RNA sequence: GCCGUCGAAGGUGGGACAAAUGAUUGGGGUGAAGUCGUAACAAGGUAGCCGUAUCGGAAGGUGCGGCUGGAUCAC
RNA sequence: CCUAAUCAGAAAGCCACGGCUAACUACGUGCCAGCAGCCGCGGUAAUACGUAGGUGGCAAGCGUUAUCCGGAAUUAUUGGGCGUAAAGCGCGCGUAGGCGGUUUUUUAAGUCUGAUGUGAAAGCCCACGGCUCAACCGUGGAGGGUCAUUGGAAACUGGAAAACUUGAGUGCAGAAGAGGAAAGUGGAAUUCCAUGUGUAGCGGUGAAAUGCGCAGAGAUAUGGAGGAACACCAGUGGCGAAGGCGACUUUCUGGUCUGUAACUGACGCUGAUGUGCGAAAGCGUGGGGAUCAAACAGGAUUAGAUACCCUGGUAGUCCACGCCGUAAACGAUGAGUGCUAAGUGUUAGGGGGUUUCCCGCCCCUUAGUGCUGCAGCUAACGCAUUAAGCACUCCGCCUGGGGAGUACGACCGCAAGGUUGAAACUCAAAGGAAUUGACGGGGACCCGCACAAGCGGUGGAGCAUGUGGUUUAAUUCGAAGCAACGCGA
RNA sequence: UUAGCUAGUUGGUAAGGUAACGGCUUACCAAGGCAACGAUGCAUAGCCGACCUGAGAGGGUGAUCGGCCACACUGGAACUGAGACACGGUCCAGACUCCUACGGGAGGCAGCAGUAGGGAAUCUUCCGCAAUGGGCGAAAGCCUGACGGAGCAACGCCGCGUG
């Protein structure tokens, strides 16, 4: 159960940072009628090379090869995610000043609240992104109090 | 069926749906108009890369990555092939292909011409694998 | 030159679909732990259909109705 | 484009080789890397990874991908089913409509059967001309209407007219019934309970708990109550179109057929829409509640115990109408038509002869419902006069599995929620029949020192070797349930 | 899982109005008129000739090319002229965007190249009017992004070898 997968989290968080010295921000498992899919978001550096995923997956799989208190075998999903992150905290927005983010704010336009812009600078609640919508350039201050949903976005 | 009911009916076929949702650029970059472009290729980036593990006995560790093409539509896609030099948020070309590794995915990257560079040590990449004739 | 027909365009107000959002509430799971709950026997176990309901968290069972169904499986 | 010369000399590759499909071996590689369109290969040994060769295919190109059809007949008009793998509402009534009996004419509507005008052109096919040729345009022809018009025609369908009849009608004689719904009548008796007797326990179990209960439970016999469905028949009896329809009776009707040919004269046909009827549950309301009964709890069980084994009781089941309209309403066999070996019954008929009622027999069919089986057909299964054989008008479905009868709409439904009805994802299967294995246990046949009945061996005690161990300077191997231990030896 | 649509609408009356026609639009009176044989609504769409695969049946497609239709920043017009409510007239307004002395002026490639971007990328910001094709005339001629021509994309066939 959840307690069990947490126990696996502590036991296998050792390797991750004695192997690739990564840290798992979490391990979560999804299942659809088969060995469930334990997505372990491995961190360390942000721009994780694919090799830095292959070798890390080798390490973690070998670690759990002899370690599986959970009776059945399961899919290890070794994830080395990028910077893309849901922006709940203000620091989440502060780190992302480099990269574009998209937010859903209490005042939408055209029915839906979700809009993507590319941050130029950090200004507390106010936003000076080069938000680009409909091929339109502008720095639009999106009030965070309006923001019902906010996530850091892909850079493309 | 009877001739009359045959007449007042089309006898419709069982026409399929393309299991490859290959909606290429079409009108994505104006008006965001959905357009069934059948392009064999769009340019686009894999914002994240990953690696799910296969089960035993063939522990053939397969690696995935989530990608956005010219239409920028989310999908987790596996990488085939040996050797690469790309990373997170690298531009990649993905071809349509469903393999025995994992469900939830029906496409595949191609090697040789973009950030996921192929290897020119073999001779099979003489006309393919993105790499030139091994000379 | 004025008025008068029409007159876009454009906005105003009444509302409709509305669209994401979402007041706060609700439902759930959850014990890290703040209650402190004990500490005995741990289950005396069960099993050929469908619809429908009443529960069982469910796992199923009481079912009501009428019964079509098509044991196991290998290299 | 052509000529003077230029050499084989510039100019060509690529794909594949397990097979599928053309072509393989050697090697390094090691179930790992991997390859990977499919079967799947690769575990060190690969013609399935890579390399070299060798081969093939192919080339100014090759390979991959995106899509359309062939395939894919995977729409099944051509060119599917629904006996079971996917499919018959649940079953109706019927509007339109679908098709249309026998014969006599007209019509020419069609239909056929030419003529006309008219189908841009090109492409289009054919021939042919040019471009070396090809590619290619061109040339003409062909082709190209389901177009309009007129020539015939009257087979056919459609009319028009004329009638015929068995179908249909309805006609007369009968035969025929769980058909329907209303109403009443009875019964044994769930349960409850009256009275009287009567214990001590009932009680459920592993123990029982509980729950009932000593003031009478469980039990009894006398007595009822309520509501319930009606002990046999009962069956391939039957009615039905189904749902379903069996206590009896009646209600006032619906249907059943034998014979019938009564004679208008096709009046027929299935049947989109529509649309009625309709297991159970559930439920609205208003009653009943006799059971039964979820939930329930007492309560075994066990922190927990409703889990089940209890005890009682329980919405509702049950009466009034609606909602309910759904199901295994399943034969997943639409209906009608008529044909087609048999054997061979039924359920009602009839007839002939047969004989006393032939009722007794037989045989002919009437109309169904059998079993075996001609042919036929099905993957198989089997049907086979009642076809799943043959054909015909008319309905619906089915489109891999499943995703999901589920989403969702809409409508409806008191509600329940229903009806209705997916997308997306995913997998190469899912699936059907058969076809071969195994299971998985007793009885019975049955034999054997297997026993009975006795009888022979081990250790008792000690000794020789061996099996093993000890230690050794070494204490040499190889093996050990039956199938080791004087075994090799 | 698109069933009601429906009021100048229906028809006529008189006017006008256009080449005509009529609710075509006015005023009249009247209530129509469509609706399962699927109106209506929605999506979507240029049309066909033609083309691709298929023995064919069929299915699918609709590049140039033939024509037909629609459009020319957007809306609302209207002058003109045989004919436009005018792909490269106009007016206005809406923007849009641009610029101004800020007072208001200015523009509209779904013409052709090309540009930017987009896209996987698609061809000259090429030439010419040699050939025709117009417009205007008698003509030269004007312009011709029609078209012709060469120019790029082994993009497609065909064809020479790569002995």
């Amino acid at each position: 159960m959840a307690s069990k997968i947490t126990e696996q989290v502590e036991v296998i968080v050792k390797p991750i940072m004695e192997d690739l010295n990564f840290e798992l921000v979490d391990v979560e498992y999804v299942k659809e009628g088969r060995d469930h899919f334990l997505r372990i978001s491995i961190d360390k550096e942000g721009g994780v090379d694919l090799n830095d995923c292959t070798l890390a997956s080798e390490k973690i799989s070998e670690a759990m090869d002899a370690n599986d208190p959970i009776p059945e075998m399961y899919y290890l999903d070794v994830a080395s995610p990028g910077a893309e992150r849901p922006i709940k905290k203000e620091q989440d927005f502060q780190n992302a000043i480099t990269k574009p983010v998209f937010v859903s704010l209490y005042v939408p336009i055209e029915g839906e609240k979700e809009w993507l812009g590319i941050l130029q600078e950090v200004n507390n609640e106010t936003i000076v992104v080069q938000v680009k919508i409909k091929a339109r350039t502008k720095d639009i201050e999106i009030p965070r109090d309006k923001i019902a949903k906010a996530r850091h976005a892909v850079m493309i | 069926p009877t001739i009359n009911q045959l007449v007042r009916k089309p006898r419709q076929s069982k026409i399929k749906k393309s299991d490859s949702p290959a909606l290429n650029k079409g009108f994505n970059s104006k008006k965001k108009k959905f357009t069934d472009l059948n392009s064999p290729q769009k340019r686009g980036v894999c914002t994240r890369v990953g690696t799910m593990t296969p089960r035993k006995p063939n522990s053939a560790l397969r690696k995935y990555a989530r990608v956005r093409l010219s239409n920028n539509i989310e999908i987790n896609a596996y990488i085939p092939g040996i050797g690469h030099n790309l990373q997170e948020h690298s531009v990649v070309l993905v071809r349509g292909g469903r393999v025995r590794d994992l469900p939830g995915v029906r496409y595949h990257i191609v090697r040789g011409a973009l950030d996921t560079s192929g290897v020119d040590g073999r001779r099979q990449g003489r006309s393919l694998y993105g790499t030139k004739k091994p000379k």
